[PDB]
RNA sequence: GUUUAUUAAAAACACAGCACUGUGCAAACACGAAAGUGGACGUAUACGGUGUGACGCCUGCCCGGUGCCGGGAGGUUAAU
């Protein structure tokens, strides 16, 4: 649940904690686990390519069954557990054949539910299913873009697409930003929406918060020189400029999608 | 590198002449393609990273002529 | 398990269909010790308004005695069936054979 | 390009024109295939002079066992039993490989390019009627009858 | 908490919080003649940019100018 931590010192009076008392208190699934090493936002060539970025605590990655195409085998939500990844919940689940497997957590899903995938497949919240077989309207997360691809719609928490229309070999989708997109129809989709659905209610109450969730403090143009950013300079907080980003591109309203290939899908952009 | 296979075209350069004759260093760059030449003698697909005029050149003479100037100066494909 | 009353139109070319349809949902019914009591297919009838860009639908009229899972599972069934158009599941609490 | 036509092509050949196409056409379509050859000289000697009328003869070979049609009434009915829910509405398609394979004998004795269909792939369990093309011109109107499995 | 290592530790920077805006993923954006990499093994409850800076009460009028967004009829307008 959503829980206001008390004012007992500055720093954590404002804190609200999302408590959910269903995750594993363990260590997760070992075989399911990689290294995940931090990168600062540095990329190939050692240099700051998104700012900040850096510190913050260790986490290991969750192999995260995003294809779900393992179909007609049934399984059993074993066990919800905390994905330091996602901002969602995953959920460790066994199938008859003995194969454990993480996929994401809907709304709908505590331990020991029955969930699957294939063609054949029910419309319970977590079955996967391409989405021909699902009917129009339904609320769907984890959706392909691609048919065998691997989801990549309506994965964070408390997400979830919206079937609208289905046109033929296409279905048109009112994603989570009000943009409608066409996808084909043999794309997977898993049913409900993602479930940590109250994520978003944390305050994280400090400074510290973020910068153990990997946040960088952010220096505002302004408090910069004019070397160092297109604003700044200034005897005491001058702006009198059009704000941009650091590398001169208008901000604060500026659309900068420029692709020209997938606009055939784009049916009507965010609102 | 950005050379035809064909024509032997490199990059070269030339100077960007402004209205008020600023010369500012730049490259012209050939029109190459990856294009993918099928060779009935081999009866099978070569692809080459060719101009459009190293496309003319294979069109007016044959892919046969073409391939054994590139494997007779040491080319690979 | 209470007396319930199905009144369901399905697409007029899975007409073919309604056979399947009515016997597939009997023996659910039945399966559960739900007693059947009216089963009156009343053919193709002409609709009063375009349902779907579609007049003429085919009516069935089912009276049941089931339990609400069983009744619960059929209203779902009757949603996820494409075919099966302005079905309407309604209590009775009596045994109602007659006509029409 | 100055091409030299090697069969009949729908809109622009005669088997022997000398007609002039794009050349990217000549370059991506025709020449990749034996539907056309550059007409500059040495292959407009060999063409219209050796084996103009040869291969005339040896088009009419491969234009054999194709006019045989004998498929379009092979038996009848090629049947195909998928997985398929009640209410027909089979979930997944029968694809064409899937016809193909069910339909020449046992699979592998013909080509998939063969099959053409005015419904797309599949989408009842019932009677389909799809077509085929082993030539270029061929009125083929093999039937289908789909089972669930 | 941070800051002018070595005359300035502050009311300056950062901050949690707020808002606007861009971004439908081969995302925007950044480094890179390019390949590629970071973003992110993330997916709009996410990410970048910008301004403000807990919290409480609030944030009023002006789109004439500059910018951005949308329109595309008409005027003018390059190579060809
Ligand atoms: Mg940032
Ligand atoms: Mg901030
Ligand atoms: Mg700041
Ligand atoms: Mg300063
Ligand atoms: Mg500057
Ligand atoms: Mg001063
Ligand atoms: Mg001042
Ligand atoms: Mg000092
Ligand atoms: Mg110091
Ligand atoms: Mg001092
Ligand atoms: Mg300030
Ligand atoms: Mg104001
Ligand atoms: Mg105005
Ligand atoms: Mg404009
Ligand atoms: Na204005």
């Amino acid at each position: 649940a959503v829980v206001k931590c008390k004012p007992t010192s500055p720093g954590r009076r404002h804190v609200v904690k999302v408590v959910n008392p269903e995750l594993h208190k363990g260590k997760p699934f070992a075989p399911l686990l990689e290294k995940n090493s931090k990168s600062g936002g540095r990329n190939n060539n050692g240099r700051i390519t998104t700012r900040h970025i850096g510190g913050g605590h260790k986490q290991a990655y969750r192999i995260v069954d995003f294809k779900r195409n393992k179909d007609g085998i049934p399984a059993v939500v074993e066990r919800l557990e905390y994905d330091p990844n996602r901002s969602a919940n995953i959920a460790l689940v066994l199938y008859k054949d003995g194969e454990r497997r993480y996929i994401l957590a809907p709304k709908g899903l505590k331990a020991g539910d029955q969930i699957q995938s294939g063609v054949d497949a029910a419309i319970k919240p977590g079955n996967t299913l391409p989405m021909r077989n699902i009917p129009v309207g339904s609320t769907v997360h984890n959706v392909e873009m691609k048919p065998g691809k691997g989801g990549q719609l309506a994965r964070s928490a408390g997400t979830y697409v919206q079937i609208v229309a289905r046109d033929g070999a296409y279905v048109t989708l009112r994603l989570r930003s009000g943009e409608m997109r066409k996808v084909e129809a043999d794309c997977r989709a898993t049913l409900g929406e993602v479930g940590n659905a109250e994520h978003m209610l944390r305050v994280l109450g400090k400074a510290g918060a973020a910068r153990w969730r990997g946040v960088r403090p952010t220096v505002r143009g302004t408090a910069m020189n004019p070397v160092d950013h297109p604003h700044g300079g200034g005897e005491g907080r001058n702006f009198g400029k059009h704000p941009v980003t650091p590398w001169g591109v208008q901000t604060k309203g500026k659309k900068t999608r420029s692709n020209k290939r997938t606009d055939k899908f784009i049916v009507r952009r965010r609102s | 590198s950005r050379v035809c296979q064909v024509t032997g075209k490199r990059p070269v350069t030339g100077n960007n002449r402004s209205h008020a004759l600023n010369a500012t260093k730049r490259r012209f760059l050939p029109n190459l393609h990856s294009h993918r030449f099928w060779v009935e003698s081999e009866k099978r697909f070569v692809t080459l990273r060719v101009s459009a005029k190293g496309m003319r050149v294979i069109d007016k003479k044959g892919i046969d002529t073409v391939l054994a100037e590139l494997r007779a100066r040491g080319e690979k494909y | 398990m209470r007396h319930y009353e199905i009144v369901f139109m399905v697409h007029p070319d899975q007409s073919e269909q309604v056979p399947g349809m009515i016997e597939r949902y009997t023996a659910a019914i039945t399966g559960a010790e739900g007693k059947i009591h009216r089963l009156e297919d009343w053919g193709r009838r002409q609709l009063a308004y375009p349902i779907n860009k579609l007049h003429k639908a085919h009516y069935v009229l089912m009276n049941v005695e089931a339990p609400q899972e069983v009744i619960d599972e059929l209203e779902t069934t009757f949603r996820f069936n494409d075919a099966v158009i302005r079905s309407m599941v309604m209590r009775t609490k009596h045994a109602v054979t007659e006509a029409s | 390009m100055q091409v030299i036509l090697l069969d009949k092509v729908a809109n622009l050949g005669s088997l022997g024109d000398q007609v002039n196409v794009k050349a990217g056409y000549a370059r991506n379509f025709l020449v990749p295939q034996g539907k056309a050859v550059p007409a500059t000289k040495k292959n407009i000697e060999f063409f219209e002079a050796r084996r103009a009328e040869l291969e005339a003869k040896l088009a009419e070979v491969l234009a054999a066992a194709n006019a045989r049609a004998e498929k379009i009434n092979a038996l009848e009915t090629v049947t195909i039993a998928s997985k398929a829910g009640d209410e027909g509405k089979l979930f997944g398609s029968i694809g064409t490989r899937d016809i193909a394979d069910a339909v020449t004998a046992a699979g592998v004795e013909v080509a998939k390019s063969e099959v053409r269909l005015p419904n797309g792939v599949l989408r009842t369990t019932g009677e389909h009627e799809v077509s085929f093309q082993v030539h270029s011109e061929v009125f083929a109107k093999v039937i289908v009858n789909v089972v669930a499995e």
